[PDB]
């Protein structure tokens, strides 16, 4: 027999021109463990499968990998409702399975096949989801657009808010101010959320690293990204102050991402490969949630290796398919170039190329 | 009865905010100000804070919460001061909003107007003169007009209201005051003008001259004056940029034989450019009898002094010049 | 007979991250206090004559005029050496005056004539001089241009400071905090400097700013609030801000709390979002060449009768300016081409059709 | 020998650098990472944090600031991680730098440049695929130059560190890896190529062939194969767009009487538009036995997948095809 429910401790947040923040305690059913257990792993699995298509070349341009903050994309899910909305960058694959699309149409989209979410249009950086508007490669520029779903959820009276994510190096974008400023003016219930992975790219550019303090006059708080209740709890708290009429907040995610950091200077690339390998063995998300699930009597070790393999069969069946599935037809190049529009000819290579526009 | 350009665009924007409570404006200096070249008059004081919106001078920013405002489902109408200032924004009209819908596969629609007057004021010197429709109209996903009287402007308003995806809508100072009579069918709330149409102002059978915004006007006094003298000019306004009615211009040029095109732009990878190109491109360049020619804004950054603008941008004087060259007289 | 200095009290400035701030007193000249009144009252006289010229129609297009604000663009050059580099927006008359050009070339720039400094090819907003780069008509592209100004001050290594200003308005401009960020990490000298007259065109300050303490909005940058309508105090606020930026420390922020008398511009009529009312509580009780005017009279350091007779040769002066601006002629229409490209051989400029050409030589 | 795009740009900024303690370099990653594209590589190491220094991502401010430098005398060289990313800060381009010199009546000069890559790549998706020669060859003020290949990417970044006003230089992503035959001259730190002159990549006589960066190489693929039917092409290097060199171009068609102009970038108000409408308004129109036309990118924004993006960007099959309607055959 189980425990159906346990107690556990998490990091207290730092505060900005706020009295108090979210609870440094919370309780965890076994029935909620056992969901961000699976979730976080098929986000690790499918993310280690992509970076396996990657490098063999059946996924082309970009894709940015987000494991390592398992904990972000699952715990501000458990945060919030289906229906509150959700824009990022563009190391956004955890984000699109937490907002319910397939591993299947996830992968697909990478591999450029047919049964991609987009299509085979977007790839990696560019597919949406009910409530989740990407997923966008221009650094800094998902900043006012989540602003802007947050004034659409204040305009249309229903209570629900926008979480508006950016990493640590967006966080010197200039339009990022520009919306901290017209949020806090209009008062909209949008949560700008730094995700601070201690790289934008490869404080060597930001004069503060206080990123939940950057807002000024916006409060703001600082979670770690690493524990998927904290961030559980956190969010919680943000959303409620958002919900209850208060304008916009901050909340920092401290997290870390075990992918991209292909330095060029060797004694660089030595230490940031020891770091790594330091942080996922002290810090890793699913690992902690492991950890507690066992130790409090939550769940069982093999059970949770139960979990591990339905989860690598999922993502096995969901990467056959993205292999074998069709590239879009050629014929459908010029598809959906505008919504609600009879169908036109669009140029191709020539003049003698007419390709059919339909929406 | 006479409406003016610029009431001819309020009108417009009054009657879809009253069809539709997703419709609002924001911008700055639209509400309290009653906007900056008066075209939201009244609006603020009918509608409240909720629906036409005051921003601080953040034009990307404010330009990508209209965006974001789009994309869940909203309709705002975003206003640049003039399109000078979109540049600092434009990020936002290309990356955000032309290519999503496209880069969804068909998911993600952004009805967002973006709209503000376009190139040449009075003496506002090189950084306030600039004209965008090249620029704008090169870009797929987009949908760009370019209006010149009144009917033009109330009906592509309205109709870039009604569209489902990013529309630029430029305006131009130097029309908001002039007055047009305004036909009954125009004085309707119902009143649109499709997008991708151009519309023929003038018959005629010696030359097509084609333009845009306000040289259409003047496009209109030069074939007045040619007119004295036998020369019949078939005067085409493009109203739309992108997507252009070539077909139009085609017909058109092989009943005349001759073309000019007439801009106030930029003359390199401008808009008559662009005409030309299709036209040497199309069915209909055989039927030429002279090469197309353009006339352009002069190719320099708008100079201050009266006399030196003057000089800068098409007059009457240069179209008809440019069209006698072409018909040989 | 005159005294030849005296001391005076000054506003304390608001301090952010900042552990003293300016002296609260500070000795004034009786030449510097000519001085001084002499150039406001110029300023002052300046605009006006601005003002007429533009309802006569000499003047067209942009016009934006600082009358009212004549203790910032005085104050700050007496803080600075001629050495020192300043840039600003559109709001720029005294600045050009105050930094070296005259108001002959001043008028005729905005009459569009030919004696104009840039030969009336800019107009109201694009002058330039000698450490002086405009006059800049887009809102806050001059804060970054401030900084890379700055940026080859401590590059060339000569102590050379700049003054980089921006209006209330233009503080929310995005590109003005990727500046700021920049600025502290290269340490670089520039003196960020908000111009604080309470409206952005006809937009109050608690309506497009949720914090309107301008001063505090670079955060990590240090800041000073600094009373704009005493000449005396931007003086000292400004010596002190350029030590600062002098000894290398990096840049810092003074906001100077100001009012401007004219709309935002002459079709802006100045009184739909503010009261007449308002304007005369300002000119009455803060007008910087009658703070002026009152210090050295109380202190002996001038008489009325002395600054009087200042006021009549000022405006003698303005309106023979004036004159020789409007019967200057317009720039040849052969010029049309000219300074499109620095150093290069003479080309052709194509007119508004292929048969019209211009030369356009460097 | 053999040397990469990519590595001959790394000589003339090192050159460059060398010879002007005024010159530096500045962008995102182009000191200790070594250059988002290894452009930059080994600059940092030999000239330190003062002349090689990286910057925040804060486009329009690290821009401006750069914009700054060189009004205060100094000679940026501020690197764009891609041109996509220059649409942010594209008002300092224009308005700060283009406009500027001309404003001031001579006063100001402002010499910067801009480069970094410039079009399409491969898998990029639609808001990293953007081509940007026709919007920045519209403005005066500026130049604007596109190398394809070694040689031309050498000196074309050295004559725009040496030219005293903005000059944007257009790179290709795809071509950095591509080595080239490097003749003993282009080594000379002395090796100049003027901004404003075009080159002929292959002599031939049946028709006229204009393309600028990574598609001239197709183009000379295209006419290997015709070169094999009794077909000789003339391929035409641009190199700089704005001012572009049109009477290479025409004396070229006067000998060929037929021409194809090629580009990767979106068709409308773009490269080709322009070359036709001079062709068609100047001295070559009546030399002209079939019309110009234009092999351009899809008109769409760029497409993801493989099989979709292939066909949205000119392929050597287009340009043939083109060449065959065009003569004929
Ligand atoms: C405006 C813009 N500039 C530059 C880039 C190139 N770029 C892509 S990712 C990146 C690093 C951004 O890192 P960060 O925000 O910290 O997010 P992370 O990858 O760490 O999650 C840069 C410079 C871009 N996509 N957009
Ligand atoms: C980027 C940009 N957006 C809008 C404008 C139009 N505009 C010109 S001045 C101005 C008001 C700026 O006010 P403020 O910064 O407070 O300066 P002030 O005139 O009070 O000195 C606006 C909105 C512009 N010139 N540039
Ligand atoms: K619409
Ligand atoms: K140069
Ligand atoms: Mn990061
Ligand atoms: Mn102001």
């Amino acid at each position: 027999m189980f425990a159906n429910d346990a107690t556990f401790e998490i990091k207290k947040c730092d505060l900005h021109r706020l009295e108090e923040g979210p609870p440094v305690t919370t309780v965890l059913t076994r029935e909620d463990g056992l969901k961000y257990y699976r979730m976080m792993q098929t986000v690790r699995r499918m993310e280690l499968k992509a970076d396996q298509l990657y490098k063999q070349k059946i996924i082309r341009g970009f894709c940015h990998l987000c494991d390592g903050q398992e904990a972000c994309c699952v715990g501000l899910e458990a945060g919030i409702n289906p229906t509150d909305h959700l824009i990022t960058a563009y190391r956004a694959h955890g984000f699109t399975f937490t907002r319910g699309l397939s591993v299947r149409e996830i992968l697909a989209e990478l591999t450029g096949r047919k049964g991609g979410c987009a299509k085979g249009k977007g790839g990696s950086m560019h597919m949406y989801a009910k409530n989740f508007y990407g997923g966008n490669g221009i650094v800094g520029a998902q900043v006012p657009l989540g602003a802007g779903i947050a004034l659409a959820c204040k305009y249309n009276g229903k209570d629900e808010v926008c979480l508006t994510l950016y990493g640590d190096g967006a966080a010197n974008q200039g339009q990022i101010f520009e919306a901290y400023n017209m949020a806090a003016l209009w008062k909209l219930p949008c949560i700008f959320i730094c995700e601070n992975n201690r790289y934008g790219m490869g404080e060597r550019a930001a004069a503060s690293t206080d990123y939940y303090k950057r807002g000024d006059f916006i409060p703001g708080l600082r979670v770690d990204g690493m524990d998927i209740l904290c961030v559980r709890e956190a969010t919680r708290f943000a959303a409620a102050y958002c919900r209850s009429g208060k304008g916009p907040i901050l909340m920092e995610l401290q997290t870390y991402r075990y992918h991209g950091h292909s330095m060029s200077d060797p004694g660089v690339a030595y230490r940031t490969r020891e770091e790594i390998q330091e942080v996922r063995s002290k810090s890793d998300p699913i690992m902690l949630l492991k950890d507690r699930m066992v130790n409090s009597n939550l769940a069982s070790v093999e059970e949770l290796k139960e979990i591990d393999v339905e989860v690598r069969k999922e993502i096995e069946d969901a990467a056959q398919f993205a292999t074998a599935d069709p590239e879009p037809p050629l014929e459908e190049l010029g598809y959906h170039i505008y919504s609600s529009d009879p169908p036109f000819e669009v140029r191709g290579a020539n003049q003698w190329i007419k390709f059919k526009s339909v929406s | 009865l006479q409406v003016t350009v610029r009431d001819a665009i309020n009108q417009g924007m009054d009657e879809e905010l009253e069809r539709d409570e997703k419709v609002f404006l924001l911008g700055e200096e639209v509400a309290q100000y009653d906007g900056a070249y008066k075209v939201s008059r009244g609006l603020w004081k009918k509608y409240g804070d909720k629906r036409i919106i005051d921003t601080p001078i953040s034009e990307m920013g404010f330009a990508g919460i209209a965006v974001g405002a789009a994309m869940a489902g909203l309709r705002p109408i975003c206003e640049f001061m003039t399109f000078n200032f979109s540049m600092q924004a434009i990020d936002q009209v290309i990356n955000s909003a032309a290519k999503t819908y496209y880069m969804s596969g068909g998911l993600q629609p952004v009805p967002i107007v973006f709209r503000g007057p376009n190139g040449a004021s009075a003496g506002v010197a090189a950084q306030h003169s600039q004209c965008f429709a090249a620029w704008y109209g090169h870009c797929p996903g987009l949908k760009v007009v370019s209006p010149w009287n009144s009917e033009d402007a109330k009906g592509l308003i309205k109709s870039a209201i009604r569209d489902n995806n990013p529309v630029v809508v430029l305006e131009n100072e130097l029309m908001y005051g002039v007055p047009f009579e305004f036909p009954p069918e125009a004085q309707s709330k119902d009143f649109l003008i499709p997008i991708g149409k151009a519309k023929i102002e003038r018959q005629g059978t010696h030359i097509t001259v084609v333009s845009h915004s306000r040289p259409v006007g003047h496009c209109l006094e030069a074939a007045a004056v040619l007119s004295k003298e036998g020369v019949e000019c078939e005067v085409i306004n493009m109203r739309t940029i992108r997507p252009m009615d070539m077909e139009t211009i085609e017909a058109s040029v092989m009943k005349t034989n001759h073309l000019v095109t007439v801009e106030g732009g930029w003359p390199q990878f401008g808009v008559g450019a662009e005409i030309c190109a299709r036209i040497m491109e199309g069915p209909a360049f055989n039927f030429l009898d002279a090469p197309a020619v353009r006339v352009t804004g002069a190719d320099v950054p708008m100079p201050y002094a009266k006399i030196l603008e003057d000089n800068s941008i098409p007059q009457v004087k240069d179209i008809i010049f440019a069209i006698k060259k072409t018909l040989n007289i």
